DNA sequence: CCCGTATATT
DNA sequence: ATATACGGGCTGCTGTTGACAA
């Protein structure tokens, strides 16, 4: 984000103001369940859960006290993790732990459990969790549920296993539609000189998708190239899509193991740069799509998703985004010829 | 209490099923012959209580604690634990001065392959004092070495036919009710495990009073025989809809799992005429929809494609 | 509250437990007449403990017998923690409490105005072994002194793996052997000297024992003035103590083991 | 006392019905005495360490209890006071009378570590003057490069059918039991190799019934596995899966867990006499369905998916 | 205090269905011979509390430090601990009385929830633990999927499955609750919240403390229920089957993308697409695979797979389907 | 040092054996030529066996040595798939329809070839992912090559059974690399060409260690995976300068991939 | 496994 | 005219039990 222009109460508020008004209902009384809040990412989960805790509490959350923590596993071994907690709310990531998460859960949570009249803990990013430590979680908030509450977020609820879905309430941040993203990035960017053109503004939003987080970075990235805008001025794109552009352009224009090769050395070289594999088979499934026209985009679309699904249960992403790559360049050169 | 274990049969003439491994026991007992054993087979067969029923028809009252060891997966099993012990066991001149000495393995399968090395060589060393006794459920994870010299006997599941009189005598035992289709229902809801038959009848009998048919399968909540015939019957010949809206209120009435009737249903498709192919697609797409609900997907569209995989097939022939 | 006890010497009962400590858990065994903790290892081997009621000074029991398991190096480290070495002058005080079963094991400390509360809960019981080694079919018996074997078991660690122990009337009275890497090692004991108090041998016996299970009776033996020799028609060993405390007082220790 | 496989052994050389080489040539170095180190391999029940035994004994004769050593598994053999013992053995100096040296019989060399092996194969090259070595094991490879690099590798077989009976024959001759000609070939199809397991079966069978009729033998067990297997797969080879079911249910019947049925269908597999293409995809059904029932569903259902996908191929 | 945990069964007469275990419970209070409990069904039926007022009314609130403890899923669990701590308060003796004059059960019991989540070498040292102690404690094993226990576990407990609840005992509870807490409710909105909870006694429950807190304590229709739960709407939800059934593949992509970027998750997605395929005007075959593809999909979402490509996937088949 | 050459091991044990012949004494057995040439072939080139084995044979093949392979080796002899040209016999054949698939003798067998080499499963199936593309002339045979290596490496995922069932998966990649090559598959169809070509080592070792130092990196320094999947993205399109000396250098490392 | 080259020897 | 050696490519990415040097 920015975080220079973002707002700290429910009210003035750009979009989305009538679950606003629920939440406030909810909160204005105590007598709190747990919640886990989901949606699209870059609909702002983060700033309703924050703004919830500033309505719960007095004033007291605006500050920031990071802190560092080490404990041990069961033999020797030792973790380090660093939380924002501030006082009062308690904020957490067991994520940073690849597989010390379960115990970073237990020993954590049941050290604040005992530690308004309760205080709240958020687990952020919820989806990247082994089954363990789902399963130690829901337990320790089922059992101290008179001290304190538990707001989770994520997005794709698909993760989260049943028990803890059927253990709290649910609720859903949709993308701020497009009428309203230019709307905000226009009185953001006329709150600090200079304006944005309707046209502007919406061949901005269109080409950032729903996350207003990005349409603000573009904006300002715009911004400090260029002071006086025109009409038919591009937006610049990061190095990790057009390097995707080059790659399925040079997959299709010939077939022959060498090519193979050349684009395997590609994906490894794009996969050092820490560009996690889904959005690559993402990027792939669309410059190839691009132009199909005909039954094969559908075999494609049917074998890109048996290759995710096979790469999510896998423990190497070469192999099969590489056999993805030879099907695809199979099925192409036979359709051509025919 | 706890029936299963109040039970629990106390000398070697109080078992049924197997006769010829039991007068051989018994041979061997007479004879003082007694070899090293590899008892295994399936869970709830008999093993345990024949080998301990074996130890205390051998030694006196006032022995058993001092002349027979006993371990268990619950113990500590490593090397050290094992090496020390043991040999010293081994070490022990007998006192009272009769008969030999016994180490009780109960589940063999948990040892590492160094244990069962060192096992090798103490049971192959002095077969004088000691004489070790293996209990086991899997022969895979039992090294040759150790199994070419102990004499292997086969436990294999029960049958009813034997299995009806003891539970006759448990019925008689207490102040119970039986009729003649509780019995048959009973016996058969068990694979051979006659624990699976004792317990049921005491679940069944504290919560109703007598026992039946309706009774024990209310008990448990397995679905009847012609409650099967009839899904099949309706599955066969009529629509999709119908068939569908059929089997959906069955089930919403009588609360019906889906590993029950996926099972049924497996015995039947085997039981009756098909030309081949379509027996291999039916069992292909059951044995598909039994893997599925293991992970936690919803049973619902379970059911619905076994419909589907059941009637296409079968409709067009 | 069953029973409590409580004295102003814990020198007696901390060198009578240390004198029996080899394993990690003990047995005890509360009777009108006194304790008796008691240890097993191997199913062979056995060592127990007397401490007699006349010791105590305010010893309370309740109904009948109480039994319990208590780990014994916590015990052992609790009851010496004002350091093993005082001053002759210095004296430390001691009550302990078990409130029946379920509960528990109170001690409280005292020496010089500092004052100390330890518990120890006790998840009791095991089974003992029989070993009854009355005086009726005993047929070898000596009893001998310490000074003698201070130094003889202790040039007994060596990596053998078999002591050899043999009496008779004539020629090896009372011979121990040893085989090792390098080679053997006898120390004949002959009678008629210093550390002979009664030879009453009948018949000739050898036999073998294991190192593993007869060596921590040197913590026995170090602390002693004398020490009985029994064994049997079969063959089992039985080694009688005998201790004293400070003030005058004599105290037993009994270990059992079986022959190869 | 004794059961029937530890009171009959051989106590001589020739009483040994194994193969016929490499024990007359072991009677020949006996007789002259000049025996270099040696390893012995094979599989189990065939005798090595009788022959061992027996070689050393007939080396030495009455001074066998102070020129001998022997090691095993149950025995600690670490590196320290091991290597200490060996060497005190090897430079300790005792007189013999014209060939015969000290022996050092280490049995079932292969659970040593690499730091033991690698000690030892210093002592092996040096004292050869006055002492030899003698090694007895089951999976010679776990043996390092080196030890094996100045030692005779002797690798023993299977016995077969005419040994077997012959010595079964002397057996109860000696113990005067009737017999029955096809009795004993159920027993001898039962023994499938090992020599004792044969001998045990044949006292469990004589236990209780006083006759070796086949009846007998069956009814007392006990009854061999591949063999059945074995047909299934050559049924489902042919498209044949109603036939294929009837095996599958008769051992499911029988009291056999999933997964030792699963590993000897991959076992059996393996070493048959069929195309490519069918292999390969046998053995990727095979792995699957050991995957699934590993994980824990298990069921006769699962069995029944695998030969319905198995005739599926050949169509 | 939140309504889930202020009305916890506190007695056996509080569990409304489950009549065969509440009558063995009943039955065995007042008398002896209670065996060992197996407790295994879907989420939401109440296995915890039936187990924990039997406990509390056995014993009772004095008399739990002694007498049973509770192993969950946030205990460290290991074949050490087994082997160690299990069989020592196993072996431990029956302790005396409590303070008000009642008959006493001379037992203890062990509470384990969560136990599929353990490990078969542990399970191992369980399952022989509790055949030697078979005096003086009971085994009260809690599972969720019984094919995750190895079999000599499960071969000697009494195995109880947990129905999930009927309308109408669903329905009377929810009244019940409603007028004691004083919030006016309407006989249509009762009946389709209980449609959407899925026969879940927790998530009714939180649904109308939701529901009740939002509306401030006026009439609650179905509309509110609709909006709290998240349910699609039907005119959305034509628009996929119109789409697939003729066009491109452009309108379906597009179709799609709009669907999960409104945040829908794909589960419900699904389960209202099985509704409307199984009652429409469509030819058996086409039915058979449709259904085979979503059972399919369904399964591959719940091993933790992507949303997007999925749901092109199954669009794309329904495409080809619906041209043939 | 090389392995002594079969013709200097010949002529040495030629002489030893005329020298034992000389010693006469009395009338033994002369080993045999046949077998002499034998006993050199099966001992890889070592003097010690090899004369040890004499010993043991000239009393009146023995030696079996085992084999290590040589592991590059192994990896030629699977990617070069010696074939026969289908001698007469009884094999079974594709009936009707897989005509496609019908393939030439095989003198060679995975199982022990990939055993021999003494190394994991897992290690072998990446040295054959980075080795197999440059011997194949087809695409399709590379896609079901391809295919076959993903199947063989779903089976190994977990941690608690990984190690329960691994032949599966070596066995399922060399059969399926072997097989799918129908080019090469002909018999007499190998004439003419593999060059002098070296083999190499798999490349994703490093790009893996790359990848965790890499997010240790970004983590601890933006901890307030998902930060490389969602925020490192911000950070590919940040490229605004900020406070401090070693943190724009890994800036500019992420976001400077050479494109044109 | 693969191809081509420089030295001892008959 | 035939046997033998150089040249180029490898150390590498959660739990429970066991041995070694101090
Ligand atoms: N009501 C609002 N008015 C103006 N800007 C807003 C509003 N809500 C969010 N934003 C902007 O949205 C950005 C933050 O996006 P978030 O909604 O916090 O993403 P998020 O909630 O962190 O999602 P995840 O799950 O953490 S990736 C900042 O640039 C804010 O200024
Ligand atoms: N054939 C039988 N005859 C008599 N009682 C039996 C028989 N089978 C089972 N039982 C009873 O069922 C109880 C439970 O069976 P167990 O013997 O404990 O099972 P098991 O043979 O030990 O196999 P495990 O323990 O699952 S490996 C026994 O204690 C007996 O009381
Ligand atoms: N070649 C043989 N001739 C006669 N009896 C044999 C032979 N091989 C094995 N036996 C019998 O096998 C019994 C015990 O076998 P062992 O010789 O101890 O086995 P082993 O050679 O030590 O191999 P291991 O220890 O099982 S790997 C003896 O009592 C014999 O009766
Ligand atoms: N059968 C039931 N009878 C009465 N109330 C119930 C029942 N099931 C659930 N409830 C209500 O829902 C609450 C939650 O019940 P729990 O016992 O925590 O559920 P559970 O047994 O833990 O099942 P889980 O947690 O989904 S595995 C209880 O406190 C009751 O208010």
């Amino acid at each position: 984000w920015v975080d220079k222009y973002r707002p700290c109460s429910l009210g003035r508020l750009d979009y989305h103001k009538e679950q606003a008004a629920q939440l406030r209902n909810l909160v204005q009384c105590g007598d709190f369940p747990h919640l886990l809040v989901y949606g699209p990412s870059g609909a702002g989960k983060k700033t309703r859960i924050m703004c919830i805790l500033r309505e719960l509490y007095g004033v007291g959350v605006e500050k920031l006290r990071i802190e560092h923590q080490t404990i041990t596993t069961p033999s020797k071994k030792k973790i380090e993790i660093s939380t924002i907690a501030s006082n009062y709310h308690l904020e957490v990531n067991p994520s940073d732990a690849g597989n010390s998460d379960r115990v970073v859960i237990q020993e954590m949570l049941k050290t604040v459990a005992q530690s308004r009249d309760f205080k709240v803990v958020l687990l952020t990013e919820v989806d990247k969790l082994t089954k363990d430590a789902q399963h130690a979680l829901r337990r320790t908030m089922e059992k101290y549920m008179s001290t304190c509450r538990l707001i989770l977020c994520c997005n794709s609820t698909s993760k989260v296993i049943p028990p803890i879905r059927s253990r709290c309430l649910a609720v859903r941040v949709p993308a701020p539609s497009i009428e309203d993203i230019c709307h905000v990035l226009s009185t953001v960017c006329k709150k600090e000189g200079l304006n944005l053109p309707s046209q502007l503004a919406h061949r901005l939003a269109e080409k950032s998708c729903r996350n207003l987080r990005k349409a603000l970075l573009m904006c300002e990235a715009c911004r400090v190239q260029q002071y006086p805008f025109t009409a038919d001025q591009e937006i610049p794109e990061t190095d990790w899509e057009v390097y995707l552009r080059e790659t399925a352009n040079a997959i299709v224009s010939q077939q022959t193991p060498q090519r193979l090769l050349e684009v395997r050395g590609r994906l490894y070289e794009l996969l050092t740069h820490c560009i996690p594999p889904e959005i690559i088979m993402k990027g792939l499934l669309s410059e190839l799509l691009h132009n199909c026209d005909g039954q094969l985009k559908g075999e494609v679309a049917q074998m890109a998703a048996y290759y995710e699904h096979r790469l999510q249960l896998g423990s190497k992403a070469i192999y099969h985004l590489e056999a993805f790559v030879a099907k695809f360049m199979a099925l192409y050169k036979k359709f051509m010829e025919d | 209490l706890p029936w299963v274990e109040k039970y629990r049969p106390q000398t070697l003439n109080d078992l049924i099923s197997h006769q010829d491994i039991l007068s051989t026991i018994q041979k061997f007992i007479n004879e003082d012959r007694l070899p090293h054993l590899l008892l295994y087979g399936p869970p709830g067969t008999g093993k345990t209580s024949t080998i301990l029923a074996c130890a205390k028809q051998l030694y006196k009252d006032k022995e058993f604690g001092s002349m027979v060891l006993e371990l268990n997966a619950s113990d500590d099993r490593g090397i050290d634990i094992i090496r020390g012990p043991i040999l010293s066991f081994a070490s022990t001149r007998t006192i009272f001065k009769k008969g030999f000495k016994l180490v009780i393995l109960d589940e063999a399968d948990a040892m590492t392959q160094d244990a069962q090395n060192a096992l090798r060589r103490v049971i192959e060393k002095f077969t004088e004092n000691t004489r070790f006794c293996l209990i086991c459920n899997y022969l895979s994870k039992i090294i040759p070495a150790l199994q070419s010299r102990c004499t292997r006997f086969r436990f294999g599941p029960l049958t009813p036919e034997l299995m009806v009189p003891r539970l006759e005598h448990v019925v008689e035992e207490e102040k119970v009710d039986i009729s003649e289709d509780g019995m048959k229902a009973l016996v058969t809801l068990s694979s051979g495990d006659m624990r699976r038959a004792l317990n049921i009848l005491q679940s069944t009998n504290m919560a109703f009073g007598k026992v039946t048919e309706e009774t024990v399968y209310t008990c448990t909540g397995h679905p009847l025989k012609s409650d099967i015939a009839n899904i099949l019957d309706w599955m066969l010949n009529q629509d999709f809809t119908t068939a569908y809206r059929n089997i959906t209120e069955l089930k919403t009435l009588k609360g019906l799992a889906l590993h029950d009737i996926l099972t049924e249903i497996h015995l039947f498709v085997h039981r009756v005429d098909f030309p081949s192919s379509v027996r291999i697609h039916l069992l292909t797409k059951m044995a598909d929809i039994e893997y599925r609900l293991s992970v936690g997907t919803n049973e619902k569209i379970q059911l619905s494609s076994l419909i589907a995989a059941f009637q296409v097939t079968r409709d067009l022939i | 509250y069953s029973l409590v006890a409580s004295l102003d010497n814990v020198r007696n009962l901390s060198t009578i437990l240390k004198a029996i400590h080899f394993r990690e858990h003990a047995t005890c065994f509360a009777t009108k007449n006194g304790i008796k903790v008691t240890v097993e290892n191997a199913k062979c081997v056995q060592a127990n403990a007397f401490i007699q009621a006349g010791i105590f000074q305010e010893f309370k029991v309740q109904e009948e017998s109480v039994t319990f398991r208590i780990n014994l190096t916590v015990l052992l480290d609790c009851l010496s923690i004002f350091g093993s070495s005082p001053m002759p002058g210095t004296l430390t005080a001691l009550r302990m409490c078990y409130q029946g079963y379920g509960y528990p094991l109170m001690l409280f400390l005292e020496e010089g105005g500092v004052v100390t509360v330890c518990k120890i809960n006790t998840q009791e019981p095991e089974e003992t072994l029989d070993f009854d080694f009355c005086s009726t079919n005993v047929i070898n018996k000596i009893i001998l002194q310490s000074e003698g074997l201070r130094e003889a078991f202790s040039e007994l660690d060596m990596t053998s793996e078999v002591l050899q122990i043999t009496m008779s009337p004539d020629k090896p009275y009372f011979r121990l052997s040893t085989f090792g890497n390098a080679g053997s090692s006898h120390l004949d004991y002959p009678k008629d000297s210093d550390l002979m108090e009664a030879f009453h041998c009948n018949q000739t016996q050898v036999n073998r024992y294991k190192i593993s299970l007869l060596k921590p009776s040197t913590k026995a033996l170090v602390l002693s003035c004398k020490v009985s020799i029994r064994t049997d028609n079969r063959g089992f060993l039985s080694l009688q103590y005998m201790i004293r405390n400070e003030d005058g007082q004599i105290c037993f220790v009994e270990y059992y083991c079986c022959p190869d | 006392e004794l059961p029937w496989v530890e009171k009959y052994r051989p106590v001589k050389l020739n009483e040994i019905v194994g193969n016929e080489d490499t024990v007359s040539r072991l009677e020949v170095f006996a007789r002259e005495g000049n025996v270099p180190n040696i390893i012995i391999a094979g599989p189990p029940g065939t005798g090595k360490t009788t022959s061992i035994l027996c070689l050393a004994r007939a080396l030495l004769g009455p001074a066998l209890k102070d020129a001998m050593l022997e090691l095993n598994a149950s025995n600690d053999r670490g590196i320290d006071v091991v290597r200490n013992k060996i060497k005190m053995f090897a430079q300790q100096k005792v007189t013999l009378p014209k060939g015969r040296h000290k022996i050092i019989i280490l049995d079932e060399a292969d659970s040593m570590t690499d730091g033991a092996q690698q000690a030892l194969r210093r002592t092996m090259e040096i004292y050869s003057k006055t002492t030899r070595f003698a090694l007895a094991c089951n999976a010679s490879d776990k043996i390092i490069e080196p030890i094996q690099s100045r030692c005779a590798v002797l690798r023993y077989t299977k016995l077969t059918d005419a040994q077997i009976l012959t010595r079964l024959m002397n057996v109860i001759e000696k113990e005067r039991v009737p017999y029955t000609d096809d009795g004993l070939e159920a027993i001898i199809f039962t023994a499938q190799g090992d020599m004792r397991q044969a001998l045990n079966n044949l006292q469990s069978t004589f236990s209780g019934f006083g006759f070796i009729n086949s009846e007998n033998v069956f009814k007392v067990c006990d009854e061999p596995h591949p063999l059945l297997v074995k047909e299934m797969i050559q049924h489902c080879v042919n498209a044949n899966i109603d036939e294929a079911y009837k095996i599958l249910a008769h051992l499911w019947h029988l009291g056999y867990s999933p997964e030792d049925i699963i590993g000897n269908i991959f076992r059996v597999c393996k070493t048959f006499q069929m195309a490519e293409y069918l292999k390969l995809e046998f053995i990727k059904e095979i792995g699957y369905t050991h995957m699934k029932i590993a994980e824990g569903v298990n069921s006769l259902l699962q069995m029944a998916g695998l030969l319905a996908r198995l005739c599926q191929k050949t169509m | 205090v939140p309504w889930v945990e202020k009305y916890r069964p506190k007695c056996v007469d509080e569990v409304a269905f489950q009549e065969e275990v509440v009558a063995v419970l009943k039955k065995s209070l007042e008398g002896a011979d209670l065996p060992n409990l197996l407790f295994y069904g879907p989420p939401g039926t109440g296995k915890t509390s039936t187990i924990l007022a039997a406990a509390r009314e056995l014993f009772g609130p004095e008399l739990f430090r002694l007498r049973v403890l509770e192993l969950n899923a946030s205990d460290e669990r290991g074949i050490q601990v087994v082997r160690e701590k299990v069989k020592n308060f196993a072996q431990l003796t029956v302790s005396g009385s409590r303070s008000d004059g009642k008959p006493c059960p001379p037992f203890k019991i062990v509470i384990l929830d969560e136990a599929d989540s353990m490990t078969s070498a542990a399970q191992a040292a369980l399952r022989r633990t509790m055949e030697k102690e078979s005096k003086t404690t009971r085994f009260c094993l809690i599972c969720n999927y019984v094919s995750r226990i190895i079999e000599p576990l499960t071969s000697r407990c009494s195995k109880f499955r947990f129905k999930p609840l009927s309308d109408k005992i669903q329905q009377q509870r929810l009244l019940d609750i409603a007028k004691k807490e004083n919030v006016k409710i309407s006989d249509e909105g009762i009946a389709y919240l209980v449609k959407v909870s899925e026969g879940d006694l927790r998530k009714a429950i939180t649904f109308l403390q939701s529901a009740t807190r939002l509306t401030g304590g006026k009439e609650i229709t179905e509309k509110v229920i609709t909006d709290i739960a998240g349910v699609i709407p039907a005119e959305k939800i034509d628009g996929v089957f119109a789409a697939c059934q003729s066009g491109s593949f452009d309108k379906l992509e597009a179709v799609v993308k709009d669907l999960i970027d409104e945040g829908h998750a794909a589960t419900q997605l699904v389960n209202q697409l099985h509704d409307v395929v199984v009652e429409n005007n469509l030819s058996d075959k086409q039915k058979s695979i449709i259904t085979e593809k979503l059972a399919e999909v369904d399964k591959c979402l719940a091993d933790g797979a992507d949303e997007h490509l999925q749901l092109i996937s199954l669009c794309a088949t329904v495409m080809q389907q619906l041209s043939q | 040092f090389n392995p002594v050459a079969p013709t200097i091991m010949m002529k040495f044990l030629n002489r030893i054996v005329t020298i034992e012949a000389n010693k006469n004494g009395g009338k033994i057995t002369v080993p045999d030529k046949t077998s002499l040439e034998l006993l050199c072939q099966g001992c890889s080139g070592d003097i010690r066996s090899a004369i040890n084995s004499l010993q043991f044979s000239s009393s009146k093949a023995i030696g079996g040595k085992d084999v290590s392979l040589f592991l590059f080796r192994a990896l030629g002899k699977i990617l070069y798939c010696k074939r026969a040209s289908l001698t007469e016999l009884d094999s079974p054949r594709l009936p009707s329809h897989l005509s496609e698939y019908e393939r030439d003798t095989l003198l060679v067998e995975p199982e022990e070839v990939v055993e021999m080499s003494h190394m994991p499963g897992d290690l072998f199936n990446l040295y054959l992912h980075q080795n197999y593309i440059d011997f194949f002339m087809e695409i399709d045979d590379i896609v079901r090559a391809s295919e076959f290596l993903s199947f063989a490496d779903i089976l190994s995922g977990d941690w608690n059974t990984r190690s329960l069932l691994r032949e599966y998966s070596t066995s399922i990649a060399t059969r399926g690399v072997m097989h799918s090559n129908k080019a090469r598959g002909y018999a007499h169809c190998q004439g003419g060409g593999s060059s002098f070509r070296p083999l190499h080592k798999p490349q994703w070792f490093l790009i893996n260690k790359k990848y965790r130092e890499n997010c240790l990196a970004a983590k601890a320094l933006f901890p307030d995976l998902c930060l490389q999947t969602q925020l490192l993205p911000y950070l590919a399109l940040l490229t605004i300068p900020m406070r401090n000396q070693a943190q724009i250098s890994f800036i500019q490392d992420i976001g400077r991939l050479p494109l044109k």
